[PDB]
């Protein structure tokens, strides 16, 4: 009987988020393809002047496959935040989470 | 600050700051605890951790 | 984390901490003490 | 290492992943204020192992999403039975139910008595020719 | 005595609430507590287990305990999980992420904050089959609306009937007497023989 | 004694002082910039 045998030496990113905005949730983009989206925003990449973009999958194994490897997301790209702008872009993030 | 603890232990500038402070914790207070051939276990692990328990 | 160091993070055969239990512990010999009174029963009855 | 010699060698070495936390963007840092979540908390350098941090924001992690709930129970006397008080708040599940088995190094006793009995023995032989 | 708890429908969905509750666990500003003056329990295998949950949002409470309750009622016979339901308040065709009867029947708790104060308790008798226990509960929540959904709910599982587990062993007593009828009898075949 | 006239006299003797007496025993009520920055950073007070 019992609880299940545990591994605790492979970690889990879902253990510790215990609220479901927060963890990174590949969604389509209607703009382009695939993208990152969480209650942060989305996940990007550095730009030539130290800029924010957000990265584009052309396919779900792409955005699967970045987004929950070892690789850490060092930069994140808010619309609401960081331009301040609120155009359909914080309405699309909005619905999204 | 403690409620057990006697207050002539504490300066009174001490004593006048004991009550107006905030404790944002996770406490369990047992007054009194008789066992007898019984096994208590008083947990509390209360901060968001991972859910898992090995 | 007051009882972190009590959960190990390797998988826990519980099965086999109780069978380690069961072995190393002490037997009740019921067949040898049910062989001894029957032998005695005999004894003390038929024998003498 | 030091406070200040963590502040030195991250401002020596700004683009560490090491140090990303402890100086992070004002992105990050005020994406973190417009959600109602300090960035610390969520951010994945700041939840690495290796990552240095200074003082204070050790002292500001140790309050992350920390609730407010207490327990204060009175005279409690039980007998033969289990008490559980678990006072559990958060995403963290107690284990119900889950059978603590340790190992039990149980050590034998021996049917050896007492050796003082060793005289008495000997007179209750010697009592035999009180029958020849 | 470790023993493995006695799974009883109040029980599971007590549980089942539980772990909901955490799975959706959200931080909070507002102080739940419990605070029972005094706890007394003299009957072995009474295990009491005091958990101590606060979900400031109240309507998902109700959402998750009436999910978990209809959970609970699936393995039930149709006739009985229906009448146990309109004994409740609480109707199956009616979508969990709704108000029903019985959450407008506890609404009268959210005037009063979310603390569970009991003067004085005691736990009654816990009939278990062997190597298993009785286990009561005290959950707090977030609102004592929830409460009040919870004993209510509580309280219906509880109206069941369950058979009971009956000891059949005498009560002991040090047995002198056989002993020395055993004796005297012995004297009596002795004197009878010779 | 926790009034308004012995808190504005505790103020006044505070800040009547020489740069010394502040360089040494009031570093907590006369931060730096970079204190003040890291406080901003922050939401509980920086005497925290």
């Amino acid at each position: 009987g019992g609880t299940p045998a545990l591994d605790r030496r492979v970690q889990d990113v879902n253990d510790t988020i215990s609220d479901v905005k927060q963890k990174w949730r590949c969604v389509v983009y209607p703009g382009n393809g695939f993208v990152s989206a969480s209650i942060f925003g989305f996940q990007a990449e550095v730009g030539p002047n130290n800029t924010r973009s957000i990265r584009k999958f052309n396919t779900m194994q792409q955005c699967i496959d970045f987004t929950f490897s070892d690789v850490i997301n060092i930069n994140i790209y808010n619309p609401c935040v960081v331009p301040n702008i609120n155009n359909a872009e914080c309405q699309f993030l909005k619905s999204v989470l | 600050t403690d409620e057990s603890r006697d207050r002539k232990w504490l300066y009174y500038n001490q004593d006048v700051q004991r009550t107006r402070c905030k404790y944002v914790g996770c406490t369990i207070n047992v007054n009194s605890l008789a066992l007898k051939n019984s096994q208590a276990e008083l947990t509390s692990n209360c901060t968001r951790t991972t859910s898992a328990v090995g | 984390l007051s009882n972190s160091d009590r959960f190990s993070t390797v998988p826990v055969n519980r099965a086999k901490v109780v069978q380690h239990n069961i072995k190393h512990s002490f037997d009740l010999k019921l067949h040898l003490i049910s062989l001894l009174s029957l032998l005695v029963i005999w004894i003390l009855i038929v024998a003498i | 290492m030091t406070d200040e010699q963590i502040y030195a060698f991250c401002d020596a070495n700004k683009d560490d992943i090491r140090c990303k936390c402890i100086y992070p963007d004002k992105s990050i840092v005020r994406i973190g204020i417009d959600t109602r979540l300090p960035y610390y908390c969520w951010y994945e350098p700041c939840k690495r192992s290796d990552a240095l941090l200074p003082a204070s924001l050790k002292k500001n992690i140790t309050k992350c999403n920390v609730s407010d709930c207490t327990i204060s129970l009175g005279n409690v006397s039980i007998t033969d039975s289990k008490l559980d008080v678990n006072n559990v708040c958060d995403s963290k599940r107690v284990a119900t139910e889950n059978i603590a088995v340790r190992y039990l190094n149980q050590e034998i006793r021996y049917p050896i008595i007492d050796i003082k009995w060793l005289p008495i023995g000997l007179l209750a032989l010697a009592i035999l020719i009180l029958a020849f | 005595a470790e023993t493995k708890e006695f799974k009883t429908l109040y029980n599971l969905f007590i549980d089942s609430y539980l772990q909901k509750l955490a799975q959706h666990s959200i931080p909070t500003n507002v102080t739940c507590a419990i605070h029972i003056g005094e706890v007394i329990g003299q009957f072995k295998n009474c295990a009491l287990r005091i958990t101590n949950k606060c979900m400031s949002n109240s309507r998902l409470s109700f959402t998750l305990m009436v999910e978990s309750f209809i959970e609970v009622i699936s393995l039930l016979p149709e006739k009985d999980r229906r009448r146990i339901a309109e004994e409740i308040g609480i109707d199956l065709d009616d979508v969990p992420s709704a108000v029903s009867k019985l959450e407008k029947n506890c609404n009268a708790y959210a005037e009063v904050n979310n603390i569970i104060d009991i003067q004085k308790l005691d736990i009654g008798e816990c009939s278990a089959p062997p190597g298993q226990h009785m286990l009561l509960q005290i959950v707090n929540t977030g609102s004592a609306e929830a409460n009040c959904g919870l004993q209510t709910i509580v309280k219906s599982l509880n109206k069941i009937y369950v058979p009971p587990i009956i000891e059949n062993r005498l009560p002991y007593y040090d047995p002198w007497f056989l002993v020395g009828v055993a004796i005297i009898l012995v004297i009596f075949t002795v004197a009878i023989c010779s | 004694h926790n009034t308004e006239d012995s808190k504005e006299m505790i103020d006044y003797i505070l800040r009547q002082q020489s740069a010394d007496f502040k360089q040494k025993y009031m570093r907590c009520s006369y931060p730096t910039r970079d204190k003040l920055e890291e406080s901003l950073k922050y939401a509980e007070p920086r005497e925290c």
